[PDB]
DNA sequence: CCATGGAGTCATTTTATCTTGTGTCACTTACAGAAAAAGTATTACTAATATATGTTGAAAA
DNA sequence: TTTTCAACATATATTAGTAATACTTTTTCTGAAGATAAAATGACTCCATGG
């Protein structure tokens, strides 16, 4: 019927949709669709993926397949069973193709290191710089700058240079990096089990714990190997000053990324409950102390290992008090009043950290101007959430939803009590609501076995599955849109490279200014859904 | 279609809670008493065309498909055939074998 | 359709098809239990059959 | 109350004081005239206004009786819910700052749509 | 250091359950009440007509 | 005693106008045997302390 239903492009593609077609609106082609197949179908071998594809066996797989790894859109791994050769094993790169999905605000990511060098073409190179890194995946500064041209300042070319380092661009990825941190748990925590010098056969609990524990302690280095080791940052060079080391293959790490892109998510949070001032004050805040917070890089290991009764929250109030402590001493006591417009006397302005009470920061060493951190992001993450129905469910829907979570599983009777209106309309603003979720349904059975009308019912949150209510936002139109970029290719699909290799007519500048305007329209939206969808995935 | 639409102009501005379920589930009675046998009525009682005259023959759904000679086994493998003929029978023996 | 009255024609059983099995007769079965009875042209999508 | 409307009749004058009670009054021409930073060290006020409430309800202007303290919690429950205004410890409230919704992004506010022709549109239905 | 007590998991019965049961003709016959709305039946008038109806009664046999 | 008259009267129907009341409707409007399982049974064992 019509087919502008845009049924099937719609409604049975979760998960993996959008990566099939972010891909393909980049890649494309064949590189596409074996990824399609890779999330889809699980891990997945070699020679197994031509058996469905059909995609010239060992040809595409091969070629495509290191024409993703140079760009890490897959976890890669290879062993043996105990028959003997070899094999290798796959899945989709981590967030991966993630790292496409951003690639704007990895360019936003400019304004941190922008200062210091201003409304230059040193901003455009720095810009030319990492849109080239990305795009080529891993780098050598080594190799790129000797594609870069000769007979120019060397330290003045670099840019990065002495700022390679920083928080974010690049770290070496080195060898078991990128293969798969669950797995990497599983032939780390080898060694333990593997290597037991026959203490006790009493206990496996002597063998259990102590190896968690040595999975765990050894573990620690693993991630913070790559972390930062001096190898890039110390080297100083012949006739010359501190140098990288770009004899090594670097690529971006996102975790410095997640960091950035989210501090501004808690700036747009603070940013309405104090004033635009001190609210600055919170902006700069950050800067110095965005480096060390684990954030959407302490998770890490919650994937993979089965929780606990107990372990589970001696893994979570770790998480809790640790770099509040010991990066606490990294952070903020006395800042340097870093930048600032306020002016004249300006130490009792910087007194006003207090003015952060509720409900976040606000906790120190007992009377020294500080902050809580590794227990503020989960004291903060938990509330970041805001308003996510809001200029879009109607404001009504927001009072008795938010009254939904003060109390828990409490029946519209008294709903209608300590919420207010005519029954008419709660009937509405919440049924309405129970269809996009949220709410769900608790029932119980009264004079009856179970039946239809003898019983009373009472509503809930889950805030799991409300929290998860958003994350159709991915399927929502991040499939629709970036579509929306690629379905309207068409138009001038004819036309486009038709205008790339001319450089005429009037119908060609008549659609130029209309697909175009169309376009940054469509990444418009991009950037605000990015911007929305930055919270649900982690944190 | 009726109870469903019901639910479709419900929801949107009247009923309530306690009041929709029990359509709803009816609707589950309904769409799953269309495909196979199953529930009866355990005291759910009918809706639009009854008229409560207790009528047990409710389906003709998965019982179509399902035993005796509905389709399946009598009607598919068993067809009924044409070009036929039936009769009593007399002995001829005069007439050969075959 | 069933019986006389209405009409003609009539069945073989599910035990009776049997019988024509064992002597394995194909083209006569085939020309019992599908010509004769409903013969019928259907037109399916190669893809996605329907 | 009773059962029925002109609720809000009453929440939007008892906002409009509970604003006063936060930082100084509206003070809203230019970039920024909130509160000076509340006064001198925002810490040193701490205020609430609930008891106070019912002296102000005295003001009446209205049809109606006079009202208890525990309704007016509740009264004050809603304007939790709308996020207008705050609970802290107990009987202390605050407000949210939202009268400046009453006036990339979040604010639904001061935002409006496309709406016609293009068909390339967000919405939170048509997945469902 | 080791026998103990206590529990946790894991075979093992025994109870609660559902699908069947030779074939072919040849006829056969959604609860009820509540409220709102719409509309109407008296409720007076002449005013002519012409049956019905009752009673009664008066008048005649 | 009875019968025929008569006769008296009163509805019965139309068309109005009111006007007001009362009164029914209607129309919303909701309060037969042999697999499968579930659980009670029980043994096993990790793991507890203590002489
Ligand atoms: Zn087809």
């Amino acid at each position: 019927v019509m087919t502008i239903s845009s049924l099937e492009q719609r409604t049975l593609n979760p998960d993996l949709f959008l990566y099939k077609e972010l891909v393909k609106a980049h890649l494309g082609e064949r590189a596409a669709s074996v990824i399609g197949m890779l999330v889809a179908l699980g891990r997945l071998s070699v020679r197994e993926l031509v058996e469905k594809i059909d995609g010239m066996d060992v040809d595409s797989v091969k070629t495509t397949l290191v024409s993703l790894t140079q760009l890490r859109c897959v976890k890669y791994l290879q062993e043996t069973a105990i028959s003997g050769k070899k094999t290798t094993y796959y899945y989709y790169n981590e967030e991966g193709i993630h790292i496409l999905l951003y690639s704007g605000l990895i360019i936003d990511e400019i304004i941190t290191q922008m200062r210091v060098n201003d409304e230059e073409e040193h901003k455009q190179l720095v810009a030319e710089i990492v849109q080239n890194v990305i795009s080529l995946g891993s780098l050598t500064v080594e190799d790129y700058l000797s594609s870069v041209t000769s007979d120019s300042m060397k330290y003045t070319i670099s840019s990065l240079f002495v700022q390679l380092c920083e928080m974010g661009y690049l770290i070496q990825i080195s060898k078991l990096h990128y293969t798969p941190i669950e797995d990497l748990w599983q032939f780390l925590y080898e060694k333990h089990y593997k290597n037991i010098p026959r203490n006790s056969p009493l206990s496996d609990l002597k063998k259990r714990s102590q190896a968690k524990m040595n999975a765990k302690t050894d573990f620690a280095k693993i991630i913070n190997k790559p972390n930062e080791l001096s190898q890039i940052l110390t080297v100083d060079p012949k006739t010359s000053l501190r140098i990288v080391k770009p004899t090594v293959s670097l690529t971006i790490n996102l975790d410095r990324f997640m960091k950035g892109r989210r501090s501004k998510q808690l700036i747009n949070l603070a940013k309405t409950r104090v004033g635009s001032v001190t609210a600055q004050v919170y902006k700069i805040a950050l800067r110095l102390t965005e480096q060390k917070s684990p954030k959407i890089r302490d998770p890490l290991t919650q994937t993979g290992l089965l929780q606990d009764l107990e372990e589970a929250k001696s893994f979570q109030d770790e998480a809790e008090l640790v770099e509040e402590k010991t990066p606490g001493l990294t952070f903020n006591a006395i800042d340097l009043a870093r930048h600032l417009p306020s002016a004249s006397l300006i130490n009792s302005h910087l007194k006003i950290l207090a003015s952060s009470n509720f409900p976040f920061l606000n906790e120190t060493k007992p009377g020294v101007y500080y902050v809580p951190y590794s227990k503020l992001m989960p004291v903060l993450k938990s509330s970041v959430y805001e308003y996510v129905i809001a200029s879009t469910l109607g404001p009504s829907a927001m009072r008795l939803s938010r009254c939904i979570r003060d109390n828990k599983l409490v029946s519209e009777k008294i709903i209608n009590s300590t919420a207010l209106m005519k029954e008419k309309d709660i009937r509405s603003t919440l049924a309405s609501l129970i269809r996009y979720n949220s709410v769900e349904i608790q029932e119980v059975p009264r004079t009856a076995d179970r039946s239809a009308s003898r019983a009373v019912f009472l509503f809930r949150c889950k805030e799991t599955h409300s929290y998860n209510f958003m994350r159709q936002n991915l399927e929502w139109n991040m499939a629709n849109l970036l579509f929306k970029k690629e379905k309207l290719k068409q138009e001038n699909s004819t036309l486009l490279k038709k205008a790339n290799r001319d450089d005429l007519l009037p119908s060609e500048l008549n659609q130029l200014k209309m697909v175009n305007e169309r376009e940054l329209n469509v990444f418009a939206r991009l950037s605000r859904l990015l911007s929305l969808w930055e919270v649900f995935q982690m944190a | 279609v009726w109870t469903s639409s019901l639910i479709k102009a419900g929801l949107d501005k009247g009923i309530s809670i306690n009041n929709m379920m029990e359509h709803w589930d009816y609707l589950q009675l309904t769409v799953a008493m269309y495909i196979n046998s199953d529930s009866v009525n355990p005291a759910m009682l009918p809706g639009s065309s009854n008229g409560g005259g207790k009528v047990k023959p409710i389906r003709g759904f998965c019982q179509r498909l399902k035993g005796k000679q509905g389709r399946f086994r009598g009607n598919l493998s068993g067809k009924r055939v044409d070009f036929s003929g039936r009769t009593v029978i007399s002995p001829d023996p005069n007439l050969s074998i075959d | 359709t069933e019986g006389r009255s209405r009409d003609g024609g009539l069945r073989l059983g599910e035990m009776e098809r049997d019988c024509v099995i064992a002597y394995g007769a194909s083209q006569l079965l085939l020309e019992r239990l599908m010509i004769s009875s409903d013969a019928f042209e259907v037109d399916v999508c190669d893809k996605c059959g329907l | 109350e009773l059962d029925i409307e002109f609720i809000n009749s009453l929440l939007t004058i008892v906002w409009r004081f509970i604003s006063e009670n936060t930082f100084p009054n509206g003070f809203k021409n230019f970039e920024n005239g909130p509160k000076k930073n509340v006064f001198y060290a925002p810490n040193v006020k701490n205020y609430s206004t609930t008891q106070e409430i019912l002296e102000f309800i005295t003001a009446a202007q209205v049809a109606n009786v006079e009202l208890t303290p525990s309704n007016i919690r509740s009264l004050c429950e809603v304007l939790v819910y709308d996020d207008k205004l705050e609970k802290v410890t107990h009987d202390c409230y605050r407000v949210t700052l939202e009268s400046i919704l009453q006036m990339s992004i979040f604010n639904y506010f001061k935002m409006f749509p496309a709406s016609k022709h293009d068909k390339e549109v967000v919405y939170f239905d048509e997945w469902t």
